[PDB]
């Protein structure tokens, strides 16, 4: 409830973009960036607890594959935005 | 029975007339009192204080003549509360910052008498040695930290130290497993430092660790540099969406410094600038020049050579930013 | 909690307002609940306080997790 609960909060707040229209631009972006945002801070308050450790713990791969995914739906976002072929939305 | 009045015997004539107030050969050539370390252990390598606590099995020996006997063959091995009547020798640590001998159950002392008169004289050490670090390549660097052994009231003239066994006095090195250091080699020195009470030997036992980097990788190293990428991604969207690549920029921006000022106020306040903040800072010029390649953007639109500048910053920034880092992990590591 | 309501009289093609706020609103509640927890000590299990912050941050999720539900049966 303190590291695995809001790693998995923030990859499903990141995976709430998906259903939202592309036009929105910078409700995804800044949908993306929080997101990407809030998983480093988590990645860096994570291991404070524990010592300073080389190698990478479970919690280390947990962090980092949620990284990866909030990482990812960012990109997506911006791929989407690539194409993205007008600006104004659905209207009526 | 009669072998324990025997042992009490020699003893008692061992301690019997015995002035502690005099070092052995009182008025003659220095004492020669041979070390040996036994590292227990190295734990809390702090640059923030500038030490280290290290704990060891200090071992002493040194020939006293008013200690011999030969009536008992075996060597005797006496209770630590001995130490109290017997002459030691005044060692110090000059860079100790706070020492303990350890209490439980008793005093971890060991005297032990041996018929020729040799003491070897025993303890068991935590002490938080002072190293002060040059944290300029930080965390790529090496420190040298030190153990400063001297004799603080005997001089040369009444006093002498050296390695018990030479090189092999030290032991345990290897065996230590530091979180963050890696302790790629260790050296015994032998020298006389001159105060203006006059020369006193000095044994120093010096460490070279290396830091570990793995850790930094996680904590410091791949969140700026993914927030650069990220950074990055607002050269993908077009100049129209100003409040998304705005705050994308500022988040990115706002987020490096952040990261640069937590990190540096868990440090202490060293004024030259380490490794760390080299690369953070080139990172947060990456950014912020990102920041500055939207405005530029917005200002030559409204104030097909747009998109031509949008393009090549897309390709250029992160060839830069890879010989950015070709250079300083070339330099560092 | 109360200001996460806000979202909801705000109107419907605003997505750039309606979810800047669910977003802060969340997020602040995740902070708020990690400040709280930091102070107390590494307890394995929920106390009245972390299952009061887990309720509120139930609602204001679900107040995000609205905003989605309604721009995704507009225009979705
Ligand atoms: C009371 O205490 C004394 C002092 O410790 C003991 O007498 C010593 O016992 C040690 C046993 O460890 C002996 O050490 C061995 O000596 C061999 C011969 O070395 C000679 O030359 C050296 C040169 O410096 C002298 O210091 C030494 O006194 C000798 O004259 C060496 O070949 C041995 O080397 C290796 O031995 C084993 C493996 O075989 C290893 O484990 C060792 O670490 C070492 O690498 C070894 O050094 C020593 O000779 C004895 N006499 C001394 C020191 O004067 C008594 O036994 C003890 N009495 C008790 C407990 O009842
Ligand atoms: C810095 O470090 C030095 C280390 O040298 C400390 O100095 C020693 O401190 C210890 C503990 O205070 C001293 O131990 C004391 O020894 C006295 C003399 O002991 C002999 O004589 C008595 C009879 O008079 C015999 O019984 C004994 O076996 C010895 O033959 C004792 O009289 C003291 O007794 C006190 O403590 C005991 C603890 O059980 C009580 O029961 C008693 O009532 C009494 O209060 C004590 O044992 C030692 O002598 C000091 N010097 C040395 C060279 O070791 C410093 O204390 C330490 N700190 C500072 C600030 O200097
Ligand atoms: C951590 O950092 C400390 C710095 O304080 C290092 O300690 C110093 O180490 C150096 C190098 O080991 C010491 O400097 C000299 O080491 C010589 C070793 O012998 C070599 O050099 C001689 C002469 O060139 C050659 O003949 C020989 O074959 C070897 O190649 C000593 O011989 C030196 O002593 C001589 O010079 C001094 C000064 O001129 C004289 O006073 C002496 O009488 C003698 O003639 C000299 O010691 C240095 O002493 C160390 N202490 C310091 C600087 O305080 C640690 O090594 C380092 N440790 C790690 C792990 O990084
Ligand atoms: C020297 C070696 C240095 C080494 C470094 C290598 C640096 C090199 C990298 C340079 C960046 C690569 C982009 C270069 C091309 C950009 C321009 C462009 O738009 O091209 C095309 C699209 O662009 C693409 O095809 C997208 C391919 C890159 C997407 C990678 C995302 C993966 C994220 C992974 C990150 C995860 C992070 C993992 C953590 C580590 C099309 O452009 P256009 O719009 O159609 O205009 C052209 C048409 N015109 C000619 C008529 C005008
Ligand atoms: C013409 C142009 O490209 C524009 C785009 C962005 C602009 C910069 C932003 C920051 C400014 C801070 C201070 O006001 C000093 C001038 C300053 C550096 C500006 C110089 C002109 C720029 C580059
Ligand atoms: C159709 C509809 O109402 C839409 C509106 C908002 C959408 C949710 C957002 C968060 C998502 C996280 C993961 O992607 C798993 C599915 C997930 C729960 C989604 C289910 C479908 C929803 C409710
Ligand atoms: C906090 C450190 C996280 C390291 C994980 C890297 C994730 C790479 C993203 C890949 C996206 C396709
Ligand atoms: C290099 C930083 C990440 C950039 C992600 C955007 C990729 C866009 C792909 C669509 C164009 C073909
Ligand atoms: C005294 C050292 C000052 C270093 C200033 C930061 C350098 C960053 C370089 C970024 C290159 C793009
Ligand atoms: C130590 C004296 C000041 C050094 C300042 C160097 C500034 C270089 C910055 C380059 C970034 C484009
Ligand atoms: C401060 C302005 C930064 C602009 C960076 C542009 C990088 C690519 C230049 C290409 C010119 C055609
Ligand atoms: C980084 C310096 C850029 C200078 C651009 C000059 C623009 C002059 C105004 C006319 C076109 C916007
Ligand atoms: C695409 C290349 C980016 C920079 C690669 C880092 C190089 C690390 C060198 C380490 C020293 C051996
Ligand atoms: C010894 C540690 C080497 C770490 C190298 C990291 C290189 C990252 C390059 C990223 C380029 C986009
Ligand atoms: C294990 C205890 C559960 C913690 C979370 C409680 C959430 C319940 C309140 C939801 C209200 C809609
Ligand atoms: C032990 C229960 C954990 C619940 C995880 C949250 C799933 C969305
Ligand atoms: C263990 C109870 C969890 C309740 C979750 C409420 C709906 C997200
Ligand atoms: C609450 C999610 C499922 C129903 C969505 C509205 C109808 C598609």
């Amino acid at each position: 409830i303190q590291t695995y609960l809001p790693c998995i909060m923030t990859v499903i707040l990141s995976q709430v973009s998906f259903w939202l229209n592309r036009e929105s631009v910078p409700a995804r972006t800044v949908f993306g960036v929080t997101t990407v945002l809030t998983m480093t801070t988590l990645s860096i308050s994570a291991r404070n607890s524990l010592p300073k450790v080389a190698y990478a713990t479970a919690m280390d791969w947990f962090i980092a594959v949620c990284y990866a995914f909030v990482f990812s739906a960012l990109i997506e976002f911006a791929t989407v935005n690539y194409f993205t072929k007008r600006g104004y939305a659905w209207d009526g | 029975p009669s072998n324990m009045s025997l042992v009490k015997e020699t003893v008692d004539r061992l301690l019997k007339g015995y002035d502690i107030r005099l070092r052995p050969d009182f008025g003659g050539p220095p004492v020669a009192v041979g070390m040996n370390i036994d590292i227990a252990s190295i734990d809390m390598v702090s640059e923030v204080n500038m030490d280290y606590t290290l704990t060891m099995y200090f071992q002493q020996a040194w020939r006293d003549k008013r200690l011999s006997y030969n009536v008992i063959p075996l060597n005797l091995t006496l209770d630590n509360r001995v130490a109290d009547q017997l002459w030691v020798p005044d060692t110090y640590f000059l860079n100790d910052k706070k020492s303990f001998v350890h209490g439980v159950t008793v005093k971890n002392r060991m005297i032990r008498l041996h018929p020729d008169g040799t003491v070897l004289y025993g303890l068991r050490i935590t002490t938080t040695a002072a190293c002060m670090m040059d944290l300029r390549r930080y965390p790529l660097d090496e420190q040298n930290c030190t153990l400063e052994i001297e004799s603080y009231g005997y001089t040369t003239d009444d006093i002498e130290f050296y390695w018990r066994g030479d090189d092999n006095a030290v032991t345990g090195v290897t065996k230590i497993e530091l979180p963050q250091f890696s302790i790629v080699d260790y050296k015994l020195i032998t020298k006389k430092v001159v105060f203006s009470t006059g020369s006193y030997p000095r044994l120093s036992l010096s460490f070279k660790l290396k830091r570990n980097i793995g850790y930094f990788i996680l904590q410091t190293y791949m969140p700026s540099i993914l927030i650069t990428i990220l950074s990055w991604v607002s050269f993908w969207i077009n100049y129209d969406a100003s409040a998304a690549r705005v705050a994308l920029g500022i988040t990115t921006v706002l987020t490096m410094t952040t990261i640069n000022t937590h990190l540096r106020e868990t440090l202490p306040k060293i004024p030259y600038v380490k490794a760390i903040d080299m690369y953070l800072m080139g990172c947060f010029v990456f950014v912020f020049m990102a920041l500055l390649e939207y405005a530029l953007v917005n200002y030559i639109f409204f104030g097909t050579d747009v998109n031509a500048i949008d393009r090549w910053s897309r390709i250029f920034f992160p060839v830069v930013f890879s010989f950015f880092n070709i250079v300083y992990w070339l330099y560092y590591v």
